[PDB]
This record gives C-alpha cells, sequence and structure tokens, in this order.
C-alpha cells in the first residue's frame, strides 16, 4: 500500500510546487492526466477518506483557485481527459465529503421529529417589560409584530421587529452551543423597552457564510467540476441531500426563519448537491414563507386547528376585459406585483380564467410589435427562442424597459403562485441574469470562447459568422473583403464605439470589433433590459433566491404547458404529398401512433424531427414550415420494411416509407428515434 | 463600409466586372430587393433559357445568407414551385466571404449537374435515377424559359 500512499505525497508536492507549469491548456491537461493516473489505480480507486488525509484535495484546489488561466481553458483541459470517468471521479469526492461532513440538523430538539405532530408543538414564553409581565403559551410562528403589536433584546442582543419569537431565541441558544433540548424546558423571558410580506427571513442573512472545515477543498473541486459543464449524473450528495430534506421536514424552525447558515450557504453557493425537488421545496420554504408555507405543509399533512387559524390567505379579485387584456393585466400586475395575497384573474371562475390569462399574456410578450426580443428580421408572435435585442442609445427606450420590468414582475408573480407559463426563453437569458445578480462576477464572461458559445445558443448564424471572423483575424485581405463597419449586426443604427460608423474593419482593430459586438449583444447592449427585468422580478422576491436553480432547469418551469396533440389538430396541421394522400391508411395510422404518445416520447420525436426539444408556442400550427409527411419511396431492390426512415428535413419533411404493415412501421419509428438521441 | 455599403460594393463589383452570361442587379431605388437573369448553359439540358430570380437580402446582409427565389417556373428536382432552392451554400457552407457573384455561379452549376441525393421534389429525382432529360427540361424550357 506504500505505492498507493507515499506517491500521493509526491503528487501533492508536485501540485503545491509552483515549479510545475500551469499556464497553458496543455500543461493543465498534463497535470490532470497525471492526477488521474495517481488517483485511479490498477485494482481500485482511492477511497474517500484517503483523498483528504494526504492533502491532495487542497493540493489541487489551490492550483485551480490560484492559477491565472481562463475558466474555459481549464474546463476544456479537464473534460478532455475525465469525460469518460466523470462518475468514477465523482464517487471519490462524494465519499470524501460524506466522511468530512459535520453540518448539524438544527432541529427543535427532536420532539417526535419533523412529523405530522411537529406542526402545532407550542412553546411557553414569559414576556417581561424591562423598563409589565405576562406568561402566555405563545405559538412558535407568531412574530414580534403579530404578537407584540418597542425594540427587543434577548441575551443582550438586538432583535429585529419583523422577526418571530423563535427566530431570536433559537439562534441565541445555538450560537453559544447551549443544549438543544432545553428550549421546551426553559421559560424564555424577554427583556425589552398594504399587506406586509414576512419574507425578511433571509434578507438580513444573505451573506451568512459559514466555514466548511476540511471539506472546503472537496467543495471547491465539486464546484469546478460542475462548472465544467458536465451532466448531473452524480453531483447529488445522498447524505447531504437527505440531511437537507430532514431539515426542511421540520416545519417549526423553518416557519420562524431560523434556518441554519450552512443550509442557506450551501444552497446558494453549491446548488448541484441536492435533487431538484429538494431545491424547489427550499425555495418554497425560504421565498414566500409563512402565509404560503403553512398551507404547503398542511397539504402534505392532509395526505391542524392552529394551522387553519393562523394560515388563512385571502384572495383579491382581478377583473379584466378581453379587449385591453394585455395592458390592463400589466398595469394591475404593477399595482399588486408584490402583494402577498393570492390573485385570481377574471374575464369581463377559479383556475380557468386566471390560467387563460397567464397563458395569453405569456404568448403576447412573444410578439414583434413591442420590439422587445430579437426577431427573424425578414403572424405577430415570434417562434424561435426568445431573447432581448440591443437598445438604441438615442431612441426613447422607455416603453421597452418598462415592458421588460413588467415581464420580470410577471414571471416572479407566476412562479410564486404556482402558475404555468408558455415562454420559450433562451437559457442564455437566464445564464446572464444569474451572472449579473451573482456578486464579484462579470455579467459577460471574460473569456471570448465562452461568449461565442453563449451567443451560439441565440443566433447560430451570427455565431458562426463571428467565429469565422475570429478564426480569420490574421488574414487582413479577408477582413477587407468582409468590408464591414463598427456597428451592431442586424441594426446599422447603432455603432460599437462612437464615431465608428465609417470605421473600417481589418486586422488592426479586429479584437476591438469582436469585443464591441459581444458587449452589444450580451452586455452593454442589453444591460438596461436585464437590470430592469431584475428590478421587476425582485419587486416581489429577490432574484438571488433563484440562484439555487440552473439555467437549463428553470427554462422548463416556465415552459410548462399541456400542449394539444388531439387528432383533429394533427389532421388540420399535417401535409402529405409526393406519394401520399391526406386520407391514406398509413397516414391515419401514423397520426394514431403519434397522438397517443406519452410525455418523453413526444419530446424525443420532436427532437428527432426538428432539433428542438418542443414545438413553438401555439401547437403544431405554429410550425411555419407546416409539418409534412412525404412517402419515402422504396428503391434499391429491397422491401420498405427493412428501410429505416430518414429525416432529410429541409423545412418540415418526414420521409415515411410505405411499410407493408402498421406495427413494423411503428417498430422502425421507435428504433430510429432512439438513435436520434 | 456598412452592410448597406456591403451591398453597394457588391453592386460596384457587378457593374465594373459584369458576368459573362448570368447578369443580375437591384430593383428600383431600394437596395435590398434585387433581380437576377441567369442563363442555362448551351450544352446543358436547360439551354437557351432566361430565368428571373427575386433576391431578398436579410437585415445583416453579409452575415446571414440572402434569400434567392425563382420566379420563372422551371422543372428541376432541386427547385420547388415557390422558387425555394435547397443548396448547401445557402444553409451551412455560408460564409461572409461568399459574394452573390459566387452564389449565382453555384446555381448556374446546379442547373447543369443536379442534386438527386438531396431532392426537393422526389418524383423528379426518381425519374432522374435518357428520355428523363427531355421530359424534365425541354417542354418547360420552351413554354416558360423562352
Amino acid at each position: 500500500i506504500t505505492e498507493e500512499l507515499h506517491q500521493i505525497e509526491g503528487v501533492v508536492s508536485i501540485l503545491e510546487n509552483p515549479s510545475t507549469p500551469d499556464k497553458t491548456e496543455e500543461d493543465w491537461k498534463g497535470i490532470w492526466s497525471v492526477l488521474k493516473k495517481c488517483i485511479f489505480h490498477e485494482d481500485f480507486d482511492v477511497s474517500g477518506f484517503e483523498f483528504t488525509s494526504t492533502g491532495l484535495a487542497s493540493s489541487i484546489t489551490k492550483r485551480i483557485t490560484s492559477s491565472t488561466v481562463s475558466h474555459f481553458i481549464l474546463a476544456k483541459s479537464f473534460l478532455e481527459v475525465f469525460e469518460d470517468c466523470i462518475d468514477r471521479f465523482l464517487e471519490i469526492l462524494q465519499s470524501a465529503l460524506t466522511r468530512l461532513e459535520n453540518f448539524s440538523i438544527v432541529d427543535c430538539g427532536l420532539h417526535d421529529g419533523g412529523g405530522v405532530s411537529s406542526l402545532a408543538k407550542e412553546i411557553k414564553i414569559k414576556l417581561v417589560y424591562d423598563g409589565s409581565s405576562t406568561i402566555v403559551s405563545v405559538h412558535c410562528i407568531a412574530s414580534f409584530t403579530s404578537l407584540n403589536e418597542f425594540d427587543f433584546f434577548y441575551d443582550n442582543e438586538k432583535v429585529d421587529m419583523e422577526s418571530t419569537v423563535f427566530g431570536v431565541i433559537f439562534n441565541t441558544f445555538v450560537r453559544r452551543n447551549r443544549d438543544l433540548k432545553t428550549l421546551w424546558d426553559d421559560t424564555h423571558t424577554i427583556k425589552f423597552c398594504e399587506g406586509k410580506k414576512l419574507r425578511d427571513f433571509y434578507k438580513k442573512r444573505e451573506f451568512a457564510q459559514v466555514d466548511t472545515g476540511s471539506s472546503a477543498d472537496i467543495l471547491t473541486l465539486l464546484d469546478f467540476l460542475h462548472s465544467c459543464g458536465v451532466k448531473s449524473d452524480s453531483f447529488i450528495n445522498s447524505k447531504l441531500s437527505a440531511k437537507l430534506a430532514r431539515q426542511l421536514d421540520e416545519p417549526l424552525v423553518v416557519a420562524s426563519g431560523a434556518l441554519p447558515d450552512w443550509s442557506l450557504f450551501l444552497t446558494r453557493r453549491f446548488p448541484f448537491l441536492f435533487p431538484f425537488d429538494t431545491r424547489m421545496l427550499f425555495l418554497q420554504c425560504t421565498s414566500f414563507g409563512y402565509g404560503r408555507l403553512i398551507q404547503l405543509w398542511k397539504n402534505k399533512s392532509k395526505g391542524d386547528e392552529a394551522l387553519q387559524q393562523l394560515g388563512r390567505i385571502t384572495r383579491r379579485k382581478l377583473r379584466i376585459s378581453r379587449k385591453t387584456i394585455f395592458a390592463t393585466g400589466l398595469k394591475i400586475l404593477s399595482k399588486y406585483g408584490s402583494s402577498p395575497d393570492v390573485l385570481e384573474i377574471e374575464y369581463q371562475t377559479g383556475l380557468g380564467p386566471t390560467l387563460e390569462f397567464y397563458s395569453v399574456v405569456s404568448k403576447y410578450f412573444a410578439r414583434k410589435s413591442l420590439n422587445m426580443w430579437r426577431c427573424n428580421s425578414y403572424d405577430d408572435y415570434i417562434t424561435t427562442l426568445l431573447f432581448p435585442e440591443p437598445l438604441n442609445p438615442f431612441s426613447n427606450n422607455e416603453k421597452v424597459i418598462e415592458l421588460f420590468g413588467y415581464l420580470g414582475t410577471f414571471v416572479a408573480r407566476s412562479l410564486l403562485d404556482n402558475r404555468i407559463l408558455d415562454f420559450r426563453f433562451s437559457k442564455v437569458f437566464f445564464e446572464l441574469l444569474h451572472r449579473m445578480s451573482t456578486p464579484n462576477v462579470t455579467t459577460v464572461p471574460s473569456d471570448v470562447e465562452t461568449c461565442l458559445l453563449m451567443i451560439e445558443l441565440v443566433d447560430p448564424l451570427l455565431a458562426k459568422s463571428l467565429k469565422y471572423i475570429v478564426a480569420n483575424k490574421d488574414d487582413n485581405m479577408t477582413l477587407e473583403s468582409l468590408s464591414l463597419t463598427f456597428t451592431v449586426p442586424g441594426n446599422d443604427d447603432i455603432e460599437l464605439i462612437p464615431g465608428g460608423c465609417n470605421k473600417s474593419l481589418n486586422s488592426s482593430n479586429v479584437e476591438e470589433y469582436i469585443h464591441g459586438v459581444i458587449d452589444q449583444i450580451l452586455g452593454k447592449g442589453i444591460e438596461k433590459q436585464l437590470k430592469a427585468f431584475i428590478e421587476g422580478f425582485s419587486k416581489v422576491f429577490s432574484y438571488e433566491r433563484m440562484l439555487i436553480l440552473f439555467p437549463d432547469e428553470l427554462v422548463d418551469i416556465f415552459g410548462r404547458v399541456e400542449e394539444d396533440w388531439s387528432m383533429a389538430t394533427l389532421y388540420t396541421n399535417l401535409n402529405a404529398e409526393h406519394g401520399y394522400t391526406m386520407d391514406s391508411s398509413i397516414i391515419h395510422d401514423f397520426i394514431s401512433i403519434i397522438s397517443a404518445f406519452g410525455k418523453h416520447e413526444r419530446r424525443l420525436f420532436l427532437q428527432f424531427l426538428t432539433g428542438s426539444p418542443k414545438l413553438p408556442i401555439g401547437g403544431f400550427k405554429s410550425l411555419n414550415p407546416k409539418f409534412t409527411v412525404v412517402l419515402k419511396h422504396a428503391e434499391d431492390g429491397l422491401t420498405a420494411d427493412e428501410y429505416l426512415p430518414s429525416v432529410m428535413t429541409c423545412a418540415n419533411y418526414l420521409k415515411l416509407p410505405k411499410y407493408t404493415s402498421k406495427d413494423i412501421m411503428r417498430s422502425r419509428l421507435c428504433q430510429a428515434i432512439e438513435e436520434g438521441a | 463600409m456598412s452592410s448597406s455599403k456591403r451591398i453597394a460594393k457588391e453592386l460596384s463589383d457587378l457593374e465594373r466586372d459584369p458576368p459573362t452570361s448570368s447578369s443580375a442587379g437591384p430593383v428600383g431605388d431600394d437596395l435590398y430587393h434585387w433581380q437576377a437573369s441567369i442563363m442555362g448553359p448551351a450544352d446543358s439540358p436547360y439551354a437557351g433559357g432566361v430565368f428571373f430570380l427575386s433576391i431578398h437580402f436579410p437585415t445583416d446582409y453579409p452575415f446571414k445568407p440572402p434569400k434567392i427565389s425563382f420566379t420563372t417556373k422551371i422543372y428541376h428536382p432541386n427547385i420547388n414551385a415557390n422558387g425555394n432552392i435547397c443548396l448547401d451554400i445557402l444553409k451551412d457552407q455560408w460564409s461572409p466571404a461568399l459574394t452573390l457573384s459566387k452564389v449565382l455561379l453555384s446555381i448556374s452549376s446546379l442547373l447543369t449537374d443536379a442534386n438527386p441525393d438531396d431532392p426537393l421534389v422526389p418524383e423528379i429525382a426518381h425519374i432522374y435515377k435518357r428520355p428523363k432529360y427531355e421530359a424534365t427540361a425541354r417542354e418547360w424550357t420552351k413554354k416558360y424559359a423562352v
């Protein structure tokens, strides 16, 4: 075992020794390769506890945190070697963190656990005016406003008025490492001398940082691995995720805003360690809190008198007219954007009209008459992925910005009130929204390559042309042939730098041109819109809480609508020619096969057909090339049954062979779509 | 030297160096919409035909490819009735270094050697894959291209 123990000390020295080259991508690839050679033996992997006892975790953490190379370079260098062993290297880190985990479930002192009975567990509180005394069995959720109508001090510590009874006493007892069972035992005595929202249960603890002990190196390695862009195969820590689920399972501590700092810091800083539903529940518990959290736990319990007396959420009627639906909804959304109450929309009952409203306005925000999002630039609604367009520094951009703020407030009000939207936001929109609201990170990534791949998810043609420019930034004659000026592509009315409308583009100032274009598409060009969106969103609850999600995962929570795949709509939006007829038997069979599919089948087939995970807003009818089935003729002297359908989609074409039977055709389709993954 | 000046420079290139057979130009005072008059090769089955194309440049003319549409109806496996052309250049091989004087030449070569492997109208590809030449070109060329 000496060869598997002492050599790790030498590797640690190599990582710590600055004599090792760590500047270029090749050197980092080399050190990643030697690390993989050391960590993975010919018999079995390095066990979790062995990894941190030799300091290897810190040895590589310092080199990945104290090197002066771009994050893109490091991510590429790592994934060039570890792409085939992501879980083989994730198991080691997860085991090490499991061993070194020491975070504590800050519970209310057991008392049957966080079960059904843990709801109305009351506590004894003896108020004494220190400047007069009453003893009242006080509910653990009542705040110093909802109970004590005069500042408060417990253990000679100032107490915020908006906090609850528990929120101060519990923290007082925890911070001095007092017993976790005396809380129900001690009669804690306090010394003292528009619908408001009790969402202040994290606003004062946003920077509640707590050290992770020896696990800091492991956490840093996990964060870097996740930021390398690999899948979510094994980033979930079963021990930590279960502990967090247990902590959220206790309702009394959460309803008082007394969450442990480790939970908040880990969720905000490392969101890849927990399952999606756990993080969504954490957001539900921390964001809107008391009024909705009482009913959220009541719903779980029903599958009580105190909850039903202290968690009644009233509803406010919203009546709008179908003619001015968009504008009236937007103005009412501004007026009651952050009102804690539940808002139902009525057309001039129940979930029907309000769902219709949340759907139609989500459709409207996607049109071209508002000049909000970038368009195809060649049917008011936009089809492709929806993303903001650069503003005009001179033109009156007041209405665009106001509408963007309305969009932010609308999205937040929808997400809080568990509604379903229809947007098709680009994930890059939310990626930049995150990088903007995250401290000490530039909204535009410093590295160029990341920006190019970030616009490649927005306008693929724009990105490929810009990459052509970049790859040909050292052939001046090519730039002269391009013959373009320092103005944003797609709108000549805006220049990159002032006075550049006549500025030729050549090898001398190519980099300035690229930086200007990038800042005009992703950064300064859309900075006002993004900031207005964040302000509107945070008018209800802070956008910081949404950092626990991921860019790719909160696109879906907004793009959640039950699409229509009925037979009638499919028939009215299907084309069959060049061999097929509309009332053909095989066409009817194909429609019957398609329209009975499940959830994942639809998405897989749509990705196979068009390349998008789901069809644009409005159903199949919005597919402008008007999806068409063409009879794939049988040639080459062999039967059509063995032939596998080929896409060859120019616009919306699907080469469907004239199969001798329906079930063979379905088998071929199910075969082809899976290899279309 | 902007996108509008990119179109202007293309126009100057066409003016000072006219193509041998496949002439083209803008339409009216507007710079975006154009007109192209390409002629099928004499040795080609489409010989002796004048064809009109409606060219519509995008907003970012040098970056995204232009829209080329046939107005003179022709019979070809790779050309549809609305004038849409399925060619690699206009979709994926597109570079801002590709001038219109190159895309029209690409169409000129396409009208000689078709693209049966990637057809737009399948039955003509089925026919192509000797009297197919005549029954594909000659009558349409005589009644439309002349």
